[PDB]
């Protein structure tokens, strides 16, 4: 019987699509046979350490529902998550409250 | 029974604390007030003068007869060398220290101070390792098995007997609670703690002159010798107490001197008393050191005397 | 008999001044310990790890292990507030024991959950009772809604080494996972390191010990 | 009891030493011999400071072209052979080091007299009271 | 009788047993409770290993004691 | 003990996880080797020195040879007696030198060659074998008065079975495993040969139990056997259980080792560039369970400790040495007796007592002692100690 080749390395996203996405983008003429499930394991280790935030902010807001605020949160409340989405900007995600000192009364 | 041989003690002078025969049977370590007395077995002394301030309380051999460890209340401990003079000079405690004692390698030194805390030193380095802050009372003795070293019993003056760890310094099993988790005038001083030989249960003498074995696997007490009168049960000093393990003994004894001149031997297998020594009534025996067939013991005085 | 007196007064003199020396401390008293001294006075003179990205990294790693090993099976899961700081237990201030913060943690983030047997309050009431019986007198009771409540008298989390101060660092709120309350114990203000977890009690004497700070813990 | 102890003191001052000086000293004709032969290429080996033979009749014509090898006074190189390290060159050293550790507990142990001197000097002290 | 079996994950479990069943009736008990088969499992009680072939009894386990199970964890 | 008080879920975990410390040297270490309990670190720094640390400071205790005959340049071998008492240590300056360790001043024993040393091991009586630098067969030192014997390219790692300390086992340069039957003093024929590479084997490394075995081949691959003996040192076979190997970067290995007992766990350390791990593999399966993580450079050589349970690896760059320990977290539960920590909320389930308020002669054996703790490690075995030197204490 048939074994989804993501299936072979623990892995949930899909290997097959990004191996055929790979083939079919035009990124080279040959594509490794293991490069598809290396990528798609880093594909899923960052989705998962950003849906993690995602998820402990939507919970210490006291909703049960992640939503692109919670998702700005998670990222730019981060330090290294920031770098890699430092140019992106997330449609509803608001920003992150920050008020200077000199304006702070005294 | 054993037999009476020789007091061949010095009884002149200030109290002495304890004595505690070297790990050969050859020699007796008593202490006076700021110098050393040591008497060879052979009738002979020589004696070894100290830096301390003030009067020391236990002093403890090592494991190849070369040092002798001694714990003033000047809040620091000295380890001398038998032969090269004075060694190391541990200052970190903050309190009293009473009780001391070093594992089967002679790597690291315990130390039991009245700061509610106890200290592991590194001996060689003359450095501090480790400190261990686990008692909001008197911390009166700490005692490493000779078979094993990676455990240490501790008992205060609240009843607390804890067990920790030589490596790390944890607590491992608490068999007795403290005023907060008990009626508070049921609390009794633990005065003595001793190991089996094997490391397996745990003698332990308390101020109300009974003496228990744990199970320290299962914490719970299996043995109770007493004095069926309570005349010097109520006790207040560190009344000596020892366990003696005869060379190819049946089942080991264990041994105790009471506020008087009295001591004791019961079968611990049986409970059954087998004899008591008394003077040979005089003052409250000080302290008991046994070994292979032997047996040291040193009254509040300067009294000293040995069996076989 | 030269020796006697010219080491006396040389050894003496040098180890007294060594002793004033070393002694920053006032001079307590006391003597030998041969004799039966108690000294229990009131008042004592003396004294008295990686990242977090690692922590999630193992912790995912480890419940996709269990979560691997589950087809040969329930009786696995595991508590899901795992998101909690390293702290440790040692002897405080404010009370004897008390829970010190081992790593330096920002504010508004979660430490620990207070974790017990869930009972109801005539229960709670019994036990509370009971302890005050034994001499217990400490109560780790919690209360989580009107008709349940929380101990963690013999059974819980390090969460019960946590002191009343009049000034906290840390509250407690009470969330719903899995659609049940739990209590959670969050940093109201940034904590540095090797510093006490205060919190506020809220009951409705005090060792406080705070500067500003009021005499009751009720 | 103590004289037995730190008497070793004075072997360790003398005759050890004086062995080992010698046997570092060896070293200098046993390496002039093979300089001498190798100067007039070839790296000159070790094997021939045993008894410091460098059993040879005249070695600049001895190594001459009929016989690379050292047939007599062996050294272990045939060639410009990386097999041995050629200790020749800084052998010393390991008796430098040994001198060295020599010297070393000779100061050490020279201070170790000095402390249980202090001790005894308080011990008769002691015993004429 | 009842005897505990504690499990790492936080669970334990309150066995129904007899002193004269085999440990290895013990394993078939936490497998058709639970259904951890007894290869996989791994079965300690005051810090010695139950070994295989011997029985309950010889380990002198008696009611509501308590015993931790910890699984020879693979890939 | 400290063990069966222990919690058996922390002590039983399989293999290190987290490091720890991190000794440093002054010199660069070489070499390194356990005592055969978990007391002793004997390390072979840069230069011929030769240190003794003890595991329960991290600081040394002894350091041989400081009277005369130390080693003068980089040691190649460290091997310890099964008491404890005499040490073995051979150097790149030709010489092997055993150590009496009552006397650590000077050197018991030593005898001499015409060739660096690769490694040096135990047999008993006392007998050494040794493998030296460019030749094609071992030696074997008895030397109780110093005499040595001699016994498909080279010969550069040699190792005794466990089980059967007759056989002895070597791997040539060129690719072949070679067989000796110590049936004689100094008179040994082969039993078995064969070749199973094209490149140098550099390991030989063998269970506790004589039921696997192991090998590092200069291709980028590990070959994992299941040998057995049988027929009075006769009867021996290899069956290929495993190879293992880099699937990424290809990088080579610097060292390997094996678990206890039934070598349920294969510990390899890499070699390349940007190669700062430690991998893990079981050997039923073969899969990769665990990449130890810790150093920042190139880890040559390893060593476990079953008794302590950790692994000890020297960098190479540097020269510090890293441990990898088991590590137990302090549990409050044991501040009472009757304190039981939980991690969930239990329920509470009541009788309806609750709310309605209101000789022993068991066996006790003291002199008896514990063969086996938790573990499975043997206790009991001899642990002869270091005794300590006090001239080198007053200053
Ligand atoms: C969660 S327990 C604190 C743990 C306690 N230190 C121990 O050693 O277990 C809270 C209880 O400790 C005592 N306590 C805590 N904080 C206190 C404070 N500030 N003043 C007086 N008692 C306090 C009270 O008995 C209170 O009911
Ligand atoms: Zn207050």
């Amino acid at each position: 019987k048939a074994k989804t080749r993501s299936s072979r390395a623990g892995l949930q996203f899909p290997v097959g699509r990004v191996h055929r996405l790979l083939r079919k983008g035009n990124y080279a003429e040959r594509v490794g046979a293991g490069a598809p499930v290396y990528l798609a394991a880093v594909l899923e280790y960052l989705t998962a350490e950003i849906l993690e935030l995602a998820g402990n902010a939507a919970r210490d807001n006291k909703k049960t529902r992640i939503i692109p605020r919670h998702l700005q949160l998670a990222v730019r409340n981060d330090e290294e998550l920031n770098k890699l989405l430092g140019r992106v900007t997330i449609a509803q995600g608001g920003v992150l409250p920050n008020i200077q000192s000199v304006l702070l009364p005294k | 029974m054993f037999q009476f041989v020789t007091p061949v003690g010095t009884q002149n002078g200030l109290k002495a604390t304890c004595a505690k025969i070297s790990p050969d049977g050859q020699f007796l370590a008593i202490t006076q007030g700021l110098n050393i007395l040591i008497y060879d077995i052979r009738t002979v002394s020589q004696t070894l003068v100290t830096s301390h301030a003030r009067p020391f309380s236990e002093l403890c051999w090592s494991p190849d007869g070369q040092c002798i460890a001694t714990a003033s209340d000047d809040f620091s401990v000295e380890i001398i060398h038998l032969s090269y003079g004075l060694l190391h000079t541990f200052i970190g405690h903050t309190a009293p220290v009473i009780s001391l004692t070093f594992n089967r390698k002679g790597n690291l030194l315990f130390t039991s101070s009245m700061d509610e805390s106890i200290k592991i030193w590194d001996t060689l380095n003359g450095s501090l390792m480790k400190t261990i802050s686990a008692h909001s009372e008197a911390v009166v003795s700490v005692d490493v098995p000779m078979n094993d070293s990676s455990i240490l019993s501790s008992g205060s003056y609240d009843g607390l007997i804890r067990i920790f760890d030589a490596e790390t310094g944890h607590c491992l099993k608490t068999l007795t609670y403290d005023k907060d988790w008990k009626r508070e005038n049921g609390v009794v001083p633990i005065s003595q703690v001793k190991f089996s030989e094997n490391a397996r249960y745990l003698l332990v003498k308390s101020l109300d002159g009974v003496v228990k074995i744990w199970d320290c696997i299962g914490g719970c007490v299996v043995r109770t010798f007493q004095v069926q009168p309570l005349e010097k049960g109520v006790l207040h000093h560190s009344c000596g107490m020892d366990f003696l393990n005869p060379e190819d003994g049946s089942t080991p004894l264990v041994i105790s001197g009471y506020e008087n001149g009295d001591i004791y031997c019961w079968n611990s297998d049986t409970k059954s008393l087998l004899q008591l020594l008394d003077g040979s009534h005089s003052s409250p025996v000080m302290s008991i050191h046994c070994f292979g067939n032997i047996m040291c013991s040193l009254a509040l005085n300067g009294d000293c005397c040995l069996w076989r | 008999s030269r020796r006697k007196v010219l080491e006396e007064e040389k050894a003496s003199d040098w180890q007294i001044e060594l002793n004033g020396t070393l002694f920053d401390s006032e001079l307590q008293p006391g003597s030998s310990f041969k004799a039966e001294g108690f000294r229990k006075i009131a008042d004592k003179l003396k004294i008295n790890v990686s990242s977090s990205r690692d922590n999630r990294a193992s912790n995912r790693r480890f419940q996709q292990d269990i979560e691997a090993q589950k087809a040969a099976i329930l009786l696995s899961l595991n508590q899901l507030n795992k998101r909690k700081k390293p702290v440790m237990f040692a002897r405080s201030a404010i009370h004897n024991w008390g829970l010190y913060a081992l790593d330096s943690i920002a504010a508004k983030e979660m430490i620990i959950e207070y974790v017990g047997e869930r009972i109801r309050q005539p229960v709670a009431e019994m036990r509370e009772k009971r302890y005050l019986k034994n001499g217990i007198g400490s109560s780790y009771l919690f209360r989580v809604d009107e008709n349940t409540v929380i101990d963690a008298t013999k059974k819980g989390g390090i969460a019960r080494f946590i002191n009343h101060c009049c000034d906290p660092n840390c509250t407690a709120k009470i969330i719903k996972v899995g659609g049940r309350r739990r209590i959670v114990i969050y940093a109201l203000r940034d904590i540095a390191a090797s510093e006490e977890l205060t919190y506020d009690y809220k009951f409705e004497p005090c060792l406080c010990g705070a500067p500003n700070c009021k005499g009751f813990l009720n | 009891l103590f004289k037995k102890k730190l008497e070793l003191l004075e072997v360790y001052l003398g005759w050890l030493d004086n062995v080992y000086t010698e046997m570092r000293k060896l070293d200098d004709d046993a390496a002039s011999h093979v300089e001498c032969g190798k100067e007039d290429n070839i790296c000159g080996y070790c094997s021939t400071y045993e008894r410091i033979p460098c059993s040879v009749e005249e070695f600049v014509r001895d190594f001459g072209s009929n016989e690379e090898a050292t047939k007599i006074h062996e050294v272990c190189t045939k060639w410009k052979c990386n097999r041995h390290l050629d200790w020749v060159s800084t052998n010393q050293e390991q008796y430098l080091q040994q001198i060295d550790s020599l010297e070393s507990m000779q100061e050490r142990l020279q201070h170790l007299i000095q402390a249980r001197k202090k001790q005894l000097n308080i011990q008769y002290y002691e015993e004429i009271l | 009788m009842q005897i505990f079996v504690k499990t790492l994950t936080g669970k334990t479990i309150t066995l129904e047993v007899e002193p004269s069943d085999t440990i290895e009736n013990v394993k078939a008990k936490i497998q058709d409770k639970e259904g951890i088969p007894p290869d996989q499992q791994r079965l300690i009680f005051a810090g010695k290993q139950l070994e295989d072939g011997r029985t309950l009894s010889d380990y002198n386990i008696q009611k509501e004691s308590t015993l931790h199970l910890v699984l020879r964890l693979r890939g | 003990m400290n063990i069966l008080l222990q919690d058996p879920f922390a002590v039983l975990k399989e293999h290190p996880e987290k490091l720890t410390h991190t000794i440093e040297n002054p010199l660069r270490t070489e070499c390194l080797q356990f005592s055969p309990c978990g007391d002793y670190l004997a390390l072979g720094c840069a230069n011929g020195a030769l240190v003794i640390y003890d595991m329960d400071t991290f600081r040394p205790i002894c350091v041989p040879g400081n009277m005369l005959g130390a080693h003068v340049r980089p040691i190649t071998s460290i091997a310890w007696s099964p008491d404890g008492r005499l040490l073995l240590t051979s150097s790149r300056d030709w010489s092997i030198k055993l150590w009496d360790l009552s006397k650590p001043s000077k050197p018991l024993k030593e005898i001499r060659f015409d060739s660096p040393i690769w490694g040096c091991q135990w047999l008993d009586r006392r007998l050494c074998v040794a493998t030296i630098f460019e030749e094609s067969d071992a030696y074997v030192i008895d030397f109780s008065n110093d005499p040595v014997a001699s016994l498909h390219g080279y010969v550069l790692v040699c190792t005794v079975h466990t089980k059967h300390p007759n056989i002895i086992i070597v791997g040539t340069s060129k690719g072949w495993l070679d067989f000796y039957k110590f049936h004689s003093l100094y008179q040994t024929e082969c039993i078995h040969s064969l070749k199973i590479t094209s490149s140098n084997i550099k390991h030989l490394i063998v269970s506790q139990n004589g039921e696997r075995l192991a090998i590092n081949c200069s291709d980028r691959t590990i070959r994992q056997y299941e040998i057995s003996i049988d027929d009075e040192n006769s009867a021996v076979e290899l069956t290929l259980e495993h190879k293992y190997q880099d699937v990424i970067n290809k990088l080579q290995w610097n060292c390997i080792l094996f678990s206890n007992n039934t070598a349920e766990y294969l510990v390899a350390s890499t070699h390349g560039s940007s190669a700062h791990e430690l991998y893990i593999w079981e050997t039923t399966s073969g899969t990769l369970v665990r990449v130890l993580e810790g150093a920042e450079e190139e880890l040559i050589d390893i060593n476990w400790d079953f008794y302590s349970m950790s692994i000890v690896s020297n960098g190479f760059e540097s020269g510090n040495v890293y441990v990898w320990s088991v590590v137990i977290p302090p549990k409050w539960s044991a501040l009472a007796p009757d304190f039981e920590e939980v991690e969930e909320n239990v329920d509470y389930l009541e009788k309806e007592d609750e709310f309605d308020e209101v000789e022993e002669e068991i066996a006790i054996d003291l002199r008896t002692r514990e063969q086996y703790d938790v573990r499975g490690n043997n206790l009991l075995v001899e642990r002869f100690t270091i005794p300590t030197d006090y001239t080198r204490i007053i200053k």
